[PDB]
């Protein structure tokens, strides 16, 4: 508007006023000695000479030991070094929602400054014993598999675990999306907004990510945090810690984040790089030896507050990737006994078409029923023993020897319960769209259905109960809990519609 | 005031190296103090580096440290409040507060390092401490004055089955009672302090029954590597000046095993096996040794062990074994039955099970039980591969048998609620024997296996199989 | 004359599954001793590398 | 004037050289020493301190003496880019090796440069049609995409590629970019050979591809390096000129490999398995660079060596989040015979989605591997107790699974001196079709022998023909 860069000329007139230390001694991949920086402090950013930013990790007698969040190139011997005065920190407040930022917090995506409502550290103390309430507020993924079997709760630390492409990306994708259900109203304290963090991903893989969040309406209340492949280790490792803090804004004001960790096994493969380069002594396969504790600590700011401090949540769902099926390897083990439960997916389950490939037999929410909405709770009674029970049997039929009418009933019903359960990608459920169904397969009206067409049966089903009971449906949702007569009802239009 | 001072020279990690003035070194073991913007850091002397220089443990985060800081020695090792003080309050690895209630009064602080009780303080008993639980009390039973460890793997309920003993022991329990969270969740600690006030143990405004000592897994691992001496030192002050009945909860002693491992290189040590610091032995030793009924006074003590990957012969539990009076073993397999508690019937051991200790019956019933599912599970190939069907009668009536006992060993849990949707059942250990005496001379053979799971004692099986039949 | 041609097939059937899982032992035990061997060699690294600093 | 170091030292790949003054080259520099030869090119790795660098050769080390002065050249490493450098065959160091005289581009551009940025990125969802029905089936390429092909030695990783340069590249009209890292010599001359004959390269005409080679017979620095070489040349025909490109590596394995061979010389504790530390972010640098921006289209095949046979290797196993369409070969379903050697269970695209290939499409492929998932669990059994033990409709799924594994293999007209049988190409709608077919199971009574190395579902009918006689 008449001139717009004689407005920028300006205001970038007069800043250079008052700027009148270390030498570096040695620099190789992403690491430089240097010779001074007296007064600084352990994990103090400094910045060199040329431009690129640093933290110090080694205070050393003679020297300090700084990682890089650039490349070298541009680093020489002699050249001068700089304390900054600050430990690495973030802005924080709504107004990252929407936004791509780096690891330190940088506008990427295009769109300009970010406007903080302030700026907390990147590894802050989680809180206490004291400030916390049990988990008792539903997370509702509208995954029908999770929101019966390892229901999530607000606060609670879920671990998603499998291996490469077996779907852990799309589990969590999946919860965000239907956040919309929520989000697009006005009860602030029904709202869940995400941070998705992606640690060691390619960015075309970021980029076609963000795509679909926004394909979905999806962006508006989120926060991408991005340390891609690229990116130096040292902003790789940070990242989780930088984004913790962003949803931590959210946990400390009332409201309450979800945190997406994609994921920790690269992180860890990163904070292995810094350590081996500092030349920390390593641990086991040559990681250092507290890599627990950096996880640790990340997923313990997860928690959900107490009245007193403004009931905030902040609810975690690291992603960890294993090789072979082995969970047993180090970090894999680290992360599963530090979570609240996890979800294992399998690629045998996929293939074979169970799809999320959801292992009920391992996978667990340690809060469990807690999290779980009252109806879906009434209507899920026993299922995931049920499923037990009903691979007990399969293991038993493969024996091949003639079925008896209690074993063949407990597999007609497993079979049917296991294909109820089959989701496709990018359609999560409502609540009340998920509890006629899994009452349907329950109560036992589907076990006379052919397992082809309870693909039809689902939709068809939905159909019909929107159509007519939907006085049902919206107090399902309402109230969220099925009083005896609206089991009745129902009772009777599950049946109604099953003979056609 | 007669004060020594010293300067950072170096941090790496949780490891802060300080120098001192000539031969004025403090000894190994002691606490040294940094004075910082919020309040102050905690360090501890592990080494003597040599030229006037001591490499130290941080009881707390490294970060904002300055290279050429003063330093200061309290004289001595980390000190904490003990005696009746402590009652009620919540206390971090060094000693201070965290419930927020003020300072805690006490009239003595000690040292959190001590020497173990010698050779001839020890005091042997054979009694035994009624859990409530029937595959304990059956098959394993837990010993007053004993040390008693929980293995398990992660999520197989280990935190579950010592919240459970602590419901009911810690009610009936005459003395006081010390809970040391080393390295867990802080929440499960919040729910602990939570409960402690509505089970009444705990009351702000009058007597409480036990003191809470945290060091979770928040926390960077010098802290998590001294906080299980914090809570046994509180013990300890109990046992030999209180003069009476202690119970010592560490949940979980794993962790001080960890926390050790991860400093372990930073401090310059070689790994050994498994990449296991080489003092684990000997550092175990050095800390479960002190932990120990003596001729002043008796300590009961219930330390979950975590067994990482389920692997039970990895070198931090396969060393605890050797420690314990009654050992508990979690199983997963057992677990993903709907079996709970996790408990393994054979590979669970307690050294009680002796006809001297609990009578011959009681010796036998827990042996034959021992015997039939022993027999069940190497019937498990055959019963796979030729089915049910290919089976000798006694066979068929052992597996019969070992199945309805299998669920007869589960339970509901009043602490686990939140899980079942039953009500907790406790079940007195003469009813348990009896009940398992009368399952295993085939006295019930008719009732249904449903019949037996998750519930309570005899009664209830036979409540149940009614129930059911209507 | 059926029971009998059947338990002739049973014997002649379970036969060949002795063969077989026969055959396989084979195979696992090779395959056992190389990740035996491996073990120890990866184990044995970690610790040399930790070493050397 | 010039800027002179002198050789401190020399240990296999690294040289050390000492700088008298002050301005010490920049890390990722060129050095050159002179030799009776031509010339010892040195990339500056790291500042040792004290006026000291430490490079890596892109060639020998023989021969150099303690002392030797060292040629600054203050810049990366220089490659000649642009249209200049379309059937010439390259080095390293971004030089004719082809015996035809200066690559007389107008730029030289170094082999060193960030990746695009965020906002530089560019996502779309377009199927390639291969021509290949295990691919066209089951994890469909996209254009603009980034696939690679992994396996272990002799699986058919380079016999693979060249059935995709086959179909694709003659009808695809734009430049290609073909760089041999860490490969046969033998292999290199004879896709000059191939090229020369097809016309793709014409010495006396036009060409439509680019050859750089740093071959397995190459010193670690020089197998570093000359797949950013290779990159650097595409990345103009990408960038500047804004074309479709496709680019094959082959094989990008040798590139990390050559990263370890160095780095304990550089002074590095390594990583486990015996890697450089940086074995994630030198990838991550490298391979973040081969893509799709704003401003044009890459497609990219790679070939991805798998060592030992080992998926996970940490090699591999941190190529695969760099890709878009993974296809993987098993050895043993190779010793089966079966061509190409795909795990048609351990195979991903982005692609197969519904929204891009079809609801049916879609579902002949799930139900297709549903197929053989069973057969695969079953493996057990059938091998203790053999088939007789299955049941009713476990019995049938194997026959049928069997039939669609068979299937799954194709004549390839390169690997045709291996068949014999000469190759054929099937289409998309050719392939899904015939498969639907099979899992109606509208073939059922035809020898499994029929569906073994043969093209689209009318060959089976004719070979079961020609065998019933
Ligand atoms: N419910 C579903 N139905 C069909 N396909 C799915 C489903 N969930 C995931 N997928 C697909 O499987 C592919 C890989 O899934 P993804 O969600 O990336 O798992 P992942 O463990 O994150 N793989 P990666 O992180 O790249 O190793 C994607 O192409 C998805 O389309
Ligand atoms: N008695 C029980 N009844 C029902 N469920 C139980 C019982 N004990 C444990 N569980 C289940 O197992 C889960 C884990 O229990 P928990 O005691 O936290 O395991 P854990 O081994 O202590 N975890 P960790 O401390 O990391 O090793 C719970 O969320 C419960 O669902
Ligand atoms: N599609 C195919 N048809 C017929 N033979 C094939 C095919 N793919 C591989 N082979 C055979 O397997 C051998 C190795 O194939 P090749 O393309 O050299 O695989 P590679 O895995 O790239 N080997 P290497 O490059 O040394 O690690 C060839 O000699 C072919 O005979
Ligand atoms: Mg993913
Ligand atoms: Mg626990």
């Amino acid at each position: 508007p008449t001139e717009v860069s004689s407005i920028l000329e300006e205001r970038i007139k007069g800043v250079s006023d008052e700027a009148n230390t270390g030498r570096v001694l040695a620099v190789g991949d992403g690491i430089a000695r240097v010779f001074g920086l007296n007064n600084i402090q352990a994990e103090e950013l400094v910045e060199f000479s040329s431009g690129v930013k640093g933290m110090a990790l080694n205070l050393e007698p003679g020297q300090v030991g700084i990682v890089l969040f650039g490349s070298d190139r541009l680093v020489k011997e002699g050249e001068l070094v700089k304390r900054t005065g600050n430990i690495v920190d973030v802005p924080v407040g709504p107004g990252l929602l929407g936004r791509v930022v780096d690891a330190l917090g940088n506008p990427i995506d295009g769109k300009g400054p970010i406007d903080a409502a302030g700026r907390s550290r990147a590894q802050v103390k989680a809180p206490g014993i004291l400030p916390r309430r049990s988990v008792h507020e539903p997370v509702q993924t509208g995954l029908k598999a999770v929101d019966a079997l390892v229901p999530i709760g607000r606060g609670q630390r879920e671990l998603i675990i499998g291996d490469r492409q077996t779907g852990k990306t799309a589990v969590a994708l999946d919860t965000i999306l239907n956040q919309k259900r929520w989000n697009n109203g006005s009860d602030e304290s029904k709202k869940l907004y995400c941070v998705y963090v992606a640690v060691g991903q390619k960015r075309s893989t970021v980029a076609q990510l963000v795509q679909t969040l926004e394909q979905h309406d999806a962006m508006k209340y989120s926060i991408i945090v991005a340390a891609t492949a690229s990116e130096a280790a040292p902003l790789q490792y940070l990242a989780p810690f930088t984004a913790a803090s962003i949803g931590e804004w959210f946990r400390d004001n009332g409201k309450h984040a979800l945190i997406v960790y994609d994921d920790l096994s690269k992180q860890a493969v990163a904070y292995r790089q810094l350590s081996l380069l500092l030349r920390r002594p390593p641990g086991r396969e040559a990681y250092p030896g507290d890599v627990f504790y950096l996880h640790s600590r990340l997923l313990e700011r997860a928690a959900k507050l107490s009245e007193k401090e403004g009931s905030g949540s902040l609810t975690a769902l690291p992603v960890i990737e294993t090789q072979g099926g082995d969970v047993s390897a180090y970090i894999p083990t680290n992360v599963i006994s530090i979570t609240d439960g996890q979800i294992f997916l399998e690629a045998e389950l996929f293939y074979k078409g169970i799809r999320p490939a959801i292992n009920v037999g391992l996978s667990v929410s340690r809060v469990g029923s807690a999290a779980q909405v009252k109806a879906l709770k009434q209507v899920a009674g026993s299922l995931k023993l049920f499923l037990a029970q009903y691979r007990e049997v399969a293991a038993f039929a493969q024996f091949g020897s003639d079925l008896d009418a209690s074993t063949k009933q407990t597999l007609v019903r497993g079979e049917r319960l296991t294909q109820l359960l089959k989701q496709n990608q990018y359609s999560p459920l409502a609540t009340e769209e998920q509890v006629p169904l899994i009452y349907a397969g329950v109560n036992g009206h589907l076990d006379g259905i052919e397992l082809s067409r309870i693909g039809e049966f689902e939709s068809s089903f939905l159909s019909y109960l929107k159509s007519n009971h939907n006085e049902l449906l919206t107090e399902i949702r309402e109230k969220g809990e099925l009083s005896k007569e609206l089991l009745a009802s129902l009772k009777s239009a599950t049946e109604s519609f099953v003979a056609t | 005031s007669t004060p020594i001072t010293g300067k950072v020279t170096a941090v790496i990690g949780a490891i802060v190296d300080v120098h001192f003035e000539q031969s004025e070194l403090p000894a190994i073991l002691n606490a040294l103090e940094i004075k910082t913007p919020q309040g102050k850091l905690v360090l501890e002397v592990a080494q003597h580096l040599g030229e006037n220089t001591v490499r130290t443990i941080a009881m707390d985060g490294t970060e904002g440290l300055v290279r050429g800081e003063k330093v200061l020695d309290t004289g001595g090792p980390i000190s904490v409040p003990v005696g009746r003080e402590t009652l009620g309050r919540i206390i971090n690895v060094i000693g201070e507060p965290i419930d927020e209630r003020g300072p805690i009064k006490s009239k003595l602080r000690k040292p959190i390092h001590a020497d173990p009780p010698s050779f001839a303080e020890q005091s042997t008993s054979a009694e035994i401490l009624e859990t409530g639980i029937k595959v304990v009390d059956l098959l394993a039973p837990y010993a007053r004055g004993g040390k008693i460890g929980l293995f398990g793997g992660a999520g197989v309920g280990k935190t579950v089955f010592i919240q459970e003993l602590i419901n009911n022991i810690a009610k009936a329990h005459g003395g006081f009672s010390v809970f040391t969270g080393v390295g867990e969740r802080t929440r499960e600690g919040n729910d602990l302090y939570r409960e402690m006030k509505e089970t009444g143990v705990i009351n702000l405004e009058g007597e409480s029954k036990v003191a809470l000592v945290f060091g979770q897994m928040n926390e960077p691992p010098g802290a998590r590597a001294r906080v299980a001496l914090t809570g046994l030192t509180i013990a300890e002050y109990f046992r030999d000046e209180e003069g009476q009945d202690v119970l010592l909860f560490i949940d979980n002693i794993f962790r001080f095993t960890q926390a050790g491992s991860e400093v372990s290189a930073l401090l310059g040590r070689i790994p050994s096996a498994v990449g296991y610091q080489p003092t684990l032995a000997t550092d175990m030793g050095l800390l479960q040794e002190r932990i120990t009924t003596t001729k002043k006074g008796s300590v009961t003590s219930v330390q979950a062990v975590y067994v990482p990957a389920d692997d039970l012969t990895d070198p931090a539990p396969a060393t605890t074994f050797a420690h314990l009076d009654a050992t508990t073993v979690l199983s997963r397999g057992i677990s993903e039955l709907g079996i709970y508690p996790a408990v393994d019937p054979l590979d669970s051991k307690s050294r009680l099970l002796d006809a001297a200790v609990v009578g011959q019956e009681h010796y036998d019933v827990a042996s034959k039980v021992q015997e039939t599912l022993q027999t069940y599970k190497s019937l498990q190939d055959i019963i796979a591969i030729l089915g049910m069907d290919e089976l000798s009668e006694q066979d068929k009536l052992t597996v019969e048998r070992a199945r309805k006992i299998q669920r007869f060993l589960s339970q509901p849990f009043a602490v686990a609620e939140v899980f079942t949707g039953i009500p907790g059942k406790l079940v007195r250990l003469k009813d348990t024997v009896a009940s398992f005496k009368a399952v295993l001379e085939g006295k019930y053979d008719n009732i249904p296996e449903h019949a037996f799971y998750m519930v309570g004692g005899i009664e209830d099986v036979v409540a149940k199989a009614e129930k059911l039949a209507a | 004359q059926g029971y009998a041609a059947e338990i002739s097939a049973r014997r002649n059937a379970m036969d060949n599954a002795s063969k077989n899982a026969g055959d396989m032992i084979n195979r696992y035990s090779i395959l056992y001793n190389r990740t035996r061997q491996a073990v120890i060699t990866n184990e044995l690294v970690d610790i040399i590398t930790g070493a050397s600093s």
